[PDB]
């Protein structure tokens, strides 16, 4: 019956995790108390994938809230749908991880991780058939980045044949907490390459630009950025939450998206970008969602090639028109799909749209231009690490320079692995 | 907006239409192996017809007719004129087929002149078979034109679109062996650019030997009181209609998942009663230099844009 | 064009027209192959738990 | 009477199973509760419909069928659909997690957990057979279950019933429907493993049925329900001779001998006409010659290919409806002239023909109009190799970069089984070229 266990970790993790659950609890008819008050019953067919059944059969998310400080988490639970979350599923330390990967992965996080795996175990033991885990987190902080990849190291150990799937927010100098972010993120990516099956790369650069250039928000807030993420995340997961000709689970998704096991970082895109009264026509949905301006990862798809693509349209619309338009975008732009993976673009449609939009289209691209993101983070990293700058924050927690060059190395390789398939 | 691959590079003719297509701002050459194409300019042979018409949302068309080799290799060709009812046939030279299918006493009952032509030349039915391959009769007396006693050879270019309209190009070429022609000595017996571009003086009695149609008609009027239309072209159009309509129910792409056009070169000969004869049907023909521009454009109008619209020089048969 | 072997009945008919005439692996061996697949699976799972265990050593 | 047991494997096999068995019921007048009022031999019978149905003392007519999916979701709809009572709990079989479109996961990994249970469920049906003649296995090429598990079951069915014939209905993958980008992998893998174990296999290209469902039914996108309800018609005509009084193709051994001269080349091309829309309300009903003619249009074939550029090795015509032999030889006389229909030198140019006078049944409120007469042609033509060439190319494109191979190795398979299975198909392509050209 194919559940996912959702884990949100850190400040960014739990803020984005929080909106995602209100966004889709609205989509499933669940109120802030956990009680279902929807019209359809398609709202309840795949409900079990994200929600456990409850009291007078209310619905609690299958979510685990993780942090090394309580601040964000108190904020979540005193926020809107903060009541729906199982209070036992609030696992938190007190010291924080100081924007420090090592504190999350080796010291502070190490102390807390066992308590989290107790909650993952009780959430997952109550699963007739669990299919995988999805983790939300940033990679530039300490908790979501350092502890989050520790958690994945552990979940992989206890559950080696489940899918591990993350939504990962990349640091960008444009929208930065601290200067050590490329360090934290290079170290997280070394982990993600090994221990996840699929990672959606949400770049904070791109969310800023969409907010500024497109949505016309002069100075965007983190809430404005997480508006775009909770809409993409709702989008990316509608197949798992709603029934269709597609019997969509994490493993089938990974099987068709990932040709080579390391190359599993996806460029999400969304259309329309909203912060609106004419529904977009299908020809625009598909022109927009493939436009670089609607990508969440801040890489130009025309700078690389799509290994694989997965698109979904939400609303009631011409199933033939999306077929036609989808097939048409491939031939206007066949230079940008790989000749050696036949039929590498797959398209689903859902009759139920997101709140407020009558027609929406979400895009998932395994493009070799995602390399730009890692090239970007790698330049920044080297820029500091050549002068060994800010390293004391990490050597103070047991880490050695060697661990750093290995992480620099594994990511420069991943960039080579991506360039070689751009040339084929 | 239209796409097309090119999979025969040294195709003299189609190299040029690939030029013309790009030069309209409405056609894009993809790489050979890109499958999402509108139009294939396929390879000479082993053209993978079985992989066309299978890309959803793609109208696909190729510049070749699967099965047309049966007309274009003298083995299958000869075979076609005897096996098929629609070909009885008073314009093809009498013919058989030998292997180093197989029936050879065929070649005997007719032997009481007796001269034949060796390639796939002699009067001796023995030295030939040392090749150990089609081998048949040489017109011991052709029409021979003057001033200069030049034994010639006519090539016509025929286009067949996806609808199987048969289009004769109005410009034929006449490739003459402008030098003398004797008996028995194997030079003017063969008239084109294979024994006269190597062995055999490459344009004596005019420009490169190569009479086009306007002149040959004027000669015929002056030399014979007839026209090219009446003496020859009627017979040519009859030959072309008859071959291509024999094989039509075997190669027609009317109700199948892709579609075909193709350009053929027909090679004819004349005698003095101005009887026209058919030698070979060329399936990949090159054009005459002065005509490339006009024929290669006519291919696009009738065979390519008739199926892919945008924003005569042929005689329909 | 010659007809052969016509059979009628209540349901209908069948016949043949002619227009011209002419001119195993045993179980134990899949037992091997199939269990030889389960062992390279568990070799792969072992070498995974081995690297995870090395990672705990580094963590520690 | 010799019984036939049917095995529907995977999402495609099961769902087509529903379409076929529902049609079978409508055709033999069996009701959603297994009652067959027209059946007088109560709870027993040697009738030809008993080839596919056994009976209970309470008069229930129960398919000689086993449904098996590595995942409950689809077969569950059988367990709670209109024909829930038709079946016995034991003959619908589900696993926990499916093969995730992975041949190696359905064959090797999840294969062995279910194979000994499913053969046992088959032995249950085999044991109430007084003369079982073999099985008819329905499955997709593309699914992990359809491909991977079926090739494992086809291995064991050979060892447990080596004296029984095994006929396949296989769904060939097509992007206009279809799922995994790796279906070319599953396709090559499963035919290479099932080849020496199948006696006769009817390929149905989803692309052909789609197009048919669009042109002849004016259905913009067709559903699985559309596709399957049409596939059911073709299967019904192919199977009708085992379920009805007849003299042609009355047992599975007859399909081999009538359609398959060499065991490797056991994929007959199927052509079926007519396909008429139920919302084309005024319609001119087609003659015998018109429908026999359409048997030679590529656009009616279960696999799009050009039979004009290969040789035949057997022709079978099966007519349902208002057909008499005279009209058939008159249409064959015409069509022999009009059309290039070249048999192999060492085979008779000729048609084995069968007529059942009950015209095709169409599902009430379905999409096909009922027609006065219909034909289905089984031709063993070498032009079906076009579908292998297509499949094998898509396979070459990916496997030259080893795309997605790691998902298979991760399950125990070895790249060698990839190139072993691709060389088998290279040989199967040469076979078809020998028989087909000079
Ligand atoms: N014609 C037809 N094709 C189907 C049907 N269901 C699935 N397919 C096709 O089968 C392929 C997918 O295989 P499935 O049968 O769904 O796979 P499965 O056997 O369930 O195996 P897994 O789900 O991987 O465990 C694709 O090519 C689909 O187009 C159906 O009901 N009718
Ligand atoms: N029946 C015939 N009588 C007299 N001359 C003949 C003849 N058939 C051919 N010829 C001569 O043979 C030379 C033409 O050669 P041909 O067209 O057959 O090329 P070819 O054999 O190389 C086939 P391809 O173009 O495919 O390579 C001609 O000038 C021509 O006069
Ligand atoms: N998009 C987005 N990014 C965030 C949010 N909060 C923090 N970030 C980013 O996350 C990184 C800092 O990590 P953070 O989550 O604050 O630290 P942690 O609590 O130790 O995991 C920086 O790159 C911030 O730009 C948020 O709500 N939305
Ligand atoms: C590149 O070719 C392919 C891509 C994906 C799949 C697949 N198989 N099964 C599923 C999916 C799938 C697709 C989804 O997008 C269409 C999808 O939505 C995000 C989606 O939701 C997460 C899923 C999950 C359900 C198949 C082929
Ligand atoms: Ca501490
Ligand atoms: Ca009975
Ligand atoms: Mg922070
Ligand atoms: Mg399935």
């Amino acid at each position: 019956m194919r559940e996912i266990v959702h884990i949100q970790a850190g400040q960014c993790g739990n803020q984005i995790g929080a909106k995602f659950w209100e966004v889709i609890s609205d989509e499933h008819g669940i109120d802030p108390t956990g009680s279902y008050h929807g019209d359809s019953d398609l709202q309840l067919e795949r409900i079990n994938v994200y929600y456990n059944e409850a009291t007078g059969n209310k619905y609690v998310p299958r979510a685990i809230l993780v942090d090394l400080e309580p601040g964000t988490m108190d904020s979540v639970r005193s926020g809107p749908f903060g009541q729906i979350f199982r209070p036992d599923n609030f696992v938190f330390g007190q010291s924080g991880a100081g924007n420090n990967w090592a504190k999350g992965h080796y010291t502070e996080g190490a102390e807390l991780v066992d308590s989290v795996l107790d909650v993952v175990r009780k959430e997952s033991e109550s699963c007739d058939c669990l299919q995988g885990f999805q983790l939300t987190h940033s990679l530039g902080g300490g908790t979501g980045s350092g502890m989050g990849t520790l958690l994945i190291s552990k979940i992989r150990e206890e559950y080696p044949d489940r899918i591990m799937n993350t939504f990962s927010v990349m640091p960008s100098p444009k929208v930065s907490d601290t200067v050590v972010e490329p360090y934290n993120a290079t170290l997280s990516v070394h982990q993600l390459v090994e221990n996840t099956d699929e990672t959606y790369c949400i770049d904070n650069e791109a969310l800023y630009d969409i907010c500024f250039r497109t949505l016309k928000l002069t100075t965007p807030t983190y809430g404005d950025l997480n508006h775009l993420v909770s809409a993409t995340m709702s989008g990316v997961t509608t197949c798992l939450r709603f029934p269709g000709q597609l019997n969509a689970d994490l493993r089938k998704l990974a099987v068709n998206m990932v040709p080579f096991p390391r190359l599993h970082f996806f460029m999400p895109g969304f259309a329309p970008l909203t912060s609106q009264y004419r529904a977009l026509t299908v020809p625009e949905l598909t022109q927009q969602m493939f436009d670089s301006k609607n990508m969440m990862a801040a890489c130009d798809p025309r700078h690389g090639r799509y290994l694989t693509v997965a698109a979904i349209f939400r609303g009631r619309m011409s199933m033939k028109e999306v077929d036609e338009q989808m097939l048409n975008v491939q031939n206007k732009n066949s230079s940008y799909f790989v000749e050696w993976i036949p039929n590498n673009v797959k398209t689903a449609v859902c009759d139920i749209p997101p709140r407020g939009l009558k027609m929406s289209a979400t895009f998932i691209g395994n493009s070799t231009a995602i390399q730009e993101l890692f090239k970007r983070i790698s330049e920044q990293f080297t820029a500091m690490f050549r002068r060994k700058a800010f390293l004391h924050w990490y050597t103070g927690e047991g880490m050695d320079e060697m661990e750093f060059t290995e992480a620099e190395s594994n990511m420069n390789d991943l960039v080579s692995e991506y360039q070689q398939y751009q040339d084929a | 907006m239209y796409t097309f691959v090119v999979r025969d590079e040294n195709s003299s003719v189609y190299a040029e239409v690939s030029r013309l297509l790009l030069a309209t701002g409405q056609w894009k050459r993809l790489r050979k192996d890109n499958p999402r194409f509108n139009l294939m300019l396929g390879e000479r042979n082993r053209l993978p017809f079985g992989r066309l018409g299978h890309e959803p949302g793609l109208v696909q068309l190729v510049n070749y007719y699967r099965g047309a080799d049966k007309l274009c290799r003298k083995a299958s060709l000869v075979k076609l004129i005897k096996t098929s009812p629609e070909l009885s046939c008073t314009w093809f030279p009498e013919s058989y087929v030998i292997y180093p299918t197989d029936e050879r006493e065929v070649f005997l009952a007719a032997y009481n002149g007796n001269v034949w032509i060796a390639k796939s030349i002699s009067s001796e039915a023995s030295e030939l078979l040392d090749f150990i391959h089609v081998i048949q009769k040489y017109l011991e007396k052709p029409l021979l034109l003057e001033p200069g006693h030049r034994k010639f050879d006519i090539r016509s270019w025929v286009l067949v679109d996806h609808l199987y309209n048969i289009y004769l190009y109005r410009e034929g070429v006449l490739r003459t062996s402008s030098e003398p022609y004797n008996s028995a000595d194997k030079t003017c017996h063969l008239t084109n650019h294979c024994i006269q571009k190597e062995y055999s003086n490459y344009g004596r009695y005019e420009e490169g030997n190569e009479m086009f149609f306007e002149e040959f008609n004027q000669y015929l009027m002056d030399a014979l009181n007839t026209t090219l239309e009446n003496s020859i072209l009627l017979q040519i159009k009859h030959i072309i209609r008859s071959c291509l309509m024999c094989i039509e129910p075997a190669i027609s792409t009317k109700h199948l998942h892709y579609q075909s056009f193709q350009l053929f070169g027909f090679d004819f000969m004349v005698d003095e009663e101005l009887k026209v004869w058919l030698i070979e049907v060329n399936g990949a023909p090159a054009c005459a230099q002065k005509l490339y521009a006009e024929l290669c454009q006519g291919i696009v109008d009738v065979a390519i844009s008739s199926v892919f619209p945008l924003a005569s020089i042929f005689i329909k048969l | 064009m010659e007809v052969i072997e016509l059979n009628k009945c209540t349901s209908g008919q069948s016949f043949e027209v002619i227009l011209k005439p002419p001119s195993d692996p045993s179980l134990e061996e899949i037992q091997k192959k199939l269990e030889a697949a389960e062992e390279r699976r568990k070799y792969q799972e072992a070498e995974l738990l081995k690297h995870l265990a090395e990672k705990r050593e580094h963590e520690r | 009477m010799r019984e036939c047991i049917s095995i529907h494997v995977g999402q495609a096999g099961v769902q087509i199973g529903n379409a076929c068995w529902e049609l079978y019921c409508l055709e033999h007048g069996i009701q959603p509760d297994g009652q067959m009022p027209s059946d007088k031999t109560i709870g027993g019978g040697d009738d030809s419909f008993n080839t596919f149905f056994s009976e209970t003392g309470a008069g229930k007519h129960v398919p000689r069928a086993v449904f098996v999916d590595l995942e409950p979701t689809v077969i569950d709809e059988v367990r709670t659909g209109t024909y829930r009572q038709l079946f016995h709990p034991e003959q619908l079989i589900t696993g926990k997690e499916d093969a995730a479109n992975n041949y190696a996961r359905g064959h090797y990994t999840i294969g062995k957990e279910i194979i000994d249970l499913v053969l046992d469920r088959i032995r249950k049906l085999a044991d109430q057979c007084t003369g079982l003649q073999g099985f008819l296995v329905f499955h997709s090429f593309g699914g992990g279950t359809g491909s991977g598990f079926t090739s494992l079951l086809m291995e064991r069915l050979s060892v447990d019933y080596g004296k029984k014939s095994k006929l396949e209905f296989s769904i060939y993958p097509a992007p206009q429907v279809s799922t995994a980008v790796v279906e070319p992998y599953n396709s090559i893998l499963t035919t290479h493993t099932t080849l020496e174990h199948s006696d006769c296999a009817f390929m149905v290209d989803n692309e052909a049925i789609y197009d048919i469902c669009r042109r002849n039914l004016d259905i913009e996108r067709p559903t699985y329900t559309n596709l399957n309800r049409l596939i059911s018609q073709i299967v019904s005509s192919i199977t009708a001779s085992l379920r009805f009084d007849g003299a042609l193709n009355v047992d599975l051994t007859e399909f081999q001998t009538n359609l398959v001269p060499y065991p490797r080349i056991h994929f007959p091309l199927a052509t079926y006409a007519p396909v008429i829309s139920a919302e084309k309300a005024y319609h001119e009903q087609l003659s015998v010659a018109e429908i026999t003619n359409a048997c030679f249009e590529p656009a009616n074939q279960m696999v799009k290919c050009d039979p004009r550029h290969g040789k035949y090795m057997a022709c079978c015509l099966l007519y349902r409806g208002d057909v008499v032999p005279k009209d058939v030889n008159a249409a064959i006389a015409t069509i022999k002239t009009k059309r290039s229909i070249q048999f192999v030198d060492w085979c008779p140019t000729g048609f084995k023909v069968g007529i059942n006078y009950q015209p095709p049944t169409v599902v009430p409120g379905g999409d096909l109009a009922k027609v006065q007469r219909a034909v289905c042609m089984l031709s063993n033509t070498t032009a079906i190799a076009e579908a292998w060439a297509r499949l094998d190319h898509k396979f070459d494109l990916m496997y030259a970069k080893r795309a997605f191979v790691h998902w298979y190795v991760g399950e125990g398979m070895e790249e060698g089984e990839f190139s072993e299975a691709r060389e088998d198909m290279a040989a199967l392509e040469k076979d078809y070229e020998e028989v087909g050209v000079d």
